[PDB]
């Protein structure tokens, strides 16, 4: 059960766990701040490792996503970020997906843990390419399984 | 006698856009420009409003051909922006004289647009692409080019002005060594043309290329000069109606430049509101403007100086000023700095091989225009201190 | 049902007297569209709006369907085969350099109707003069359209490339493109279909047709200057070499060579008309709601009330084609330069002149004709002026 | 050979003209001037410089020893025909610097005629004012 480039969102580090340190947060800086600490949690991704996920591009910062599926059957996400404040939103979205099936990945609606914890229409990250890309990813991930 | 308040009156963007230092990616426009595009596709069917687009659009080159210094209007070749230019060059004028093992030396501080377009009809022509490498102030090292020179060189292509430092290199020279040796010179003017508009015809400049989009100015529109006998010289660009004479199935003649090069309908709004563009900036001294731009800029790179991890990238004292922060990541930067109201660029401006020289990977640039102002620089540094507090 | 008053309401250059009579040389401008350039030229591109949020968002949304848009006019399967350009002209120009130049071999052949505008024939000479390939020339049936049923004899294992308008724009004339896709596809060769005037009028169902590029320019669909469409198939886009080099169609660049993005981003290099995206857009948006079987029915409509009423006029030709909203024609002994100005004068704009078809001149045996083309903007006033125009103009060139 | 700036004289073309105050007399009477334009035969359009615009016109010269200037040409429309006509009775008989010294367009003022000039800018009268430039040079 050791996945490739582990990590511990949808797993250790759970949408309860993300609503307990989010729901509190009301003031757009603090929301920042949480994301830059959730996304330590993320493992740096080497070099020799990005080039078994998907590049999703950009302008200012590069992300990594990657998928398979586990032998429990489920899908497994992975990736990277340059920036901070985008591998904590990155954080979430992993909290999001992981450990779910295609068919559950098309059952869900883009995003919505982002609405549940505050995020989405508060953060200006939450709405730019870095975080949409990701999101077609996802879908797009879903639909080749 | 320049008068900011002036200048920064026309320019309707500026209540809603905060505080702008993007200019160097695009320029924000002034009234006349949006009034004469407004005026373009609202006239009346089927008349002063009328002569006066018809004036603005008559005069285009001559108002191109005035800001340049360029002999003649005939001079001015319409294209879609710099980047359509300089492949003009490459395809039009350099490949078909290219042979194998010729060379074309291409500094590290060019655009993409002035690199790619290089790389591409070496590989079609068997040409060699030779790096013209920076000296220990940042610029292209002109100096160094009698050494890279070689029987086998023939184009130079040499940015007048970086998108990253703001760092003009010593063209004249770099043009006297060039045209000693029998080269041809593609000099990309799209920042120099906004800063420090090229005297084409005292730097004896082969082609040059800018945007309109830069110079406070419409997209879709750019302009390519050369020489009246290189423009003649090259062979057509994109075929079909306008830049032809005659047609059959059996072949074509065309006109000869700048209609030769100019295929199919104009971008008749986007030449009309450079015109207005054009028309509206000869009334202000650019050396004067521009002063006060890098005043500002110089204002913002000392007080950010004085916060701790702060590096500048910074030539000439640059209307343009990237920049970075130790152990901060520019994509971070820049997305506090917007929530805080403040309008700047990260990432890798287009010149990779550039910020591979430098030894970084992406860097935050606020670049500053004749429209910005002391708070504009006091704003900057409040959202930056805010911004390290929360990324350190 | 299509309701006239309504859509030419939404003209701003026709609130005031003039007859316009040349929307196939461009378009006049819905109110959309001049305010949606307004707003993109008055408005910061960047990342902070402070004052006009929604009128940002907008903007936004307007370019970031762009695409999306001109897949739903031509029922393309999806926003990735839309390739923005300066004109139909560069959408011709890319598919000849980036799609035929690496793949044609000498003796090659190129088949181009008689009927295409030089957009869609010079290209081809040009390709066909740096590979050694063979421009071949489908010559016209009865009816004045290119005669797709002559394609088997034209057809050889040499054929590669057809390039035929899917409208005239000086007849008006459609061919039958269903039947020449269908040959041309037998023998394996690819369809260039030039719809600048057909995407106005007809807009082609690109997958229902089969057709493999389609190329049409902003300007004559009610939309900006400086912008136009390439469409073709995923797989063809995909085959395609990069076009101009820069910034954006980039992935990775060094002094030893550089990767691309896929399509459509590997063929749009540099900074894009950003204008002119945004405006197209909003044209499109603004022309869905329009029935556009009916509005063109409108147009047709008039250009018969015209060609009926100039017909009873001594010396009338006309070149008209399927009852079209385009209607060219002549007088004999009376030069149309003569005729187009005096009618400037009288206040109706038409165009004079070769309309960029040598060919097809040549083949109809003229020299240049008068066009007046309609468009759902005009009115039965409009052909009232145009016919009494021309009765005046003819008496002074008696 | 053609009448003018001989039998039609900037001076005759003022009584035609100078009266008439309604725009489509004034394309009436070019269109009746330009009749007296001989038809250049093909022999001698070769010797002439060729301008494709929408219209079709022809302009050439001969220097006399003297370098009294004879200029030759010809319109497939008949109203920039007119106006050839107007412009050689400018133009005829005159020297290189005769023609740099005078605005070759006083004529077309002092006629009533700057309208029809100005309708007729884009096909043909621009290139023939300019092949007049050219030819003094
Ligand atoms: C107008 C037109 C073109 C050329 O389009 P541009 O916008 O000038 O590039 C090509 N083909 C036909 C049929 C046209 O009507
Ligand atoms: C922006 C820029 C270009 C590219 O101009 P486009 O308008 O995108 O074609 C080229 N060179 C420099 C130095 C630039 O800043």
């Amino acid at each position: 059960n050791p996945q490739f480039a582990g990590h511990p969102f949808g797993t250790t580090v759970t949408a309860e766990t993300l609503r307990n340190t989010f729901a509190p947060l009301t003031q757009w800086e603090d929301k920042y701040r949480q994301l830059i600490m959730l996304g330590k949690q993320l493992p740096a991704l080497p070099d020799e490792l990005k080039a078994q996920a998907k590049e999703i591009a950009g302008c200012e910062n590069r992300v990594w996503l990657g998928y398979t599926v586990a032998e429990n059957g489920k899908m497994h996400f992975f990736g990277d970020s340059e920036g901070r404040i985008v591998r904590g939103l990155l954080a979430v979205l992993l909290t999001a997906v992981e450990g779910k099936t295609a068919a559950e990945l098309q059952a869900q609606s883009p995003l919505a843990l982002f609405d549940e914890l505050g995020l989405r229409a508060q953060l200006s990250a939450s709405r730019s390419q870095g975080l949409n890309a990701l999101s077609e990813a996802i879908i797009a991930a879903a639909k080749q399984v | 006698v320049f008068n900011p308040a002036q200048f920064r009156a026309q320019f309707p963007a500026l209540q809603d856009a905060g505080v702008y230092l993007d200019s160097a990616a695009t320029a924000l426009k002034p009234e006349a420009v949006v009034e004469a595009t407004q005026q373009f596709y609202s006239l009346s069917a089927g008349f002063a409003e009328a002569q006066r687009l018809t004036a603005r659009y008559e005069a285009a080159r001559e108002k191109v051909a005035q800001l340049l210094n360029a002999p003649d209007d005939k001079t001015i070749v319409w294209t879609r922006g710099t980047t359509e230019s300089i492949n003009m060059v490459a395809q039009c004028y350099a490949r078909p004289r290219l042979q194998p093992g010729d060379e074309i030396i291409v500094s590290v501080a060019e655009h993409h647009a002035n690199l790619v377009p290089w790389l591409m009809v070496a590989q079609q022509t068997g040409a060699k692409v030779v790096k013209l490498p920076l000296n220990a102030q940042r610029l292209p090292d002109v100096d160094l080019l009698p050494e890279l020179i070689t029987p086998r060189s023939r184009i130079l292509a040499l940015g007048q002005m970086s998108n990253v430092t703001g760092g003009c290199p010593d063209l004249a020279r770099a043009i006297t060594f060039a045209h000693s040796a029998g080269m041809v010179v593609m000099v990309d003017g799209a920042q120099g043309a906004v800063h420090f508009p090229a005297d084409v015809q005292q730097l004896d400049i082969d082609f040059y290329a800018f945007s309109g989009h830069k110079l406070y100015g419409p997209t879709g529109i750019g302009v390519l000069y050369g020489k009246s006998e290189l423009l003649e010289a090259m062979s057509p660009w994109l075929g079909g109606g306008k830049m032809v004479h005659e047609v059959s199935f059996d072949g074509f003649t065309t006109q000869s430049a700048p209609w030769k090069l100019e295929a199919g309908t104009p971008n008749v709004a986007g030449v009309i509101g450079l015109s207005a563009a054009l028309e509206w900036l000869a009334d202000y001294d650019i050396n004067q403007a521009e002063s006060w731009s890098r005043s500002l800029a110089t204002l913002a790179e000392d007080a950010l100086a004085k916060r701790p991890g702060f590096r500048s990238f910074r030539c000439q004292d640059s209307s343009l000023l990237a920049f970075d922060f130790a152990g901060v990541h520019h994509s971070d930067m820049v997305t506090l700095l917007a929530e805080y109201g403040i309008a700047l660029r990260a990432g890798q401006h287009c010149a990779q091989p550039l910020l591979a020289e430098l030894g970084v990977t992406g860097t935050l640039r606020a670049s500053f225009a004749p429209y910005n102002t002391k708070s504009d620089v006091d704003a900057l540094v409040n959202a930056v201190d805010r911004a390290l507090e929360l990324l350190v």
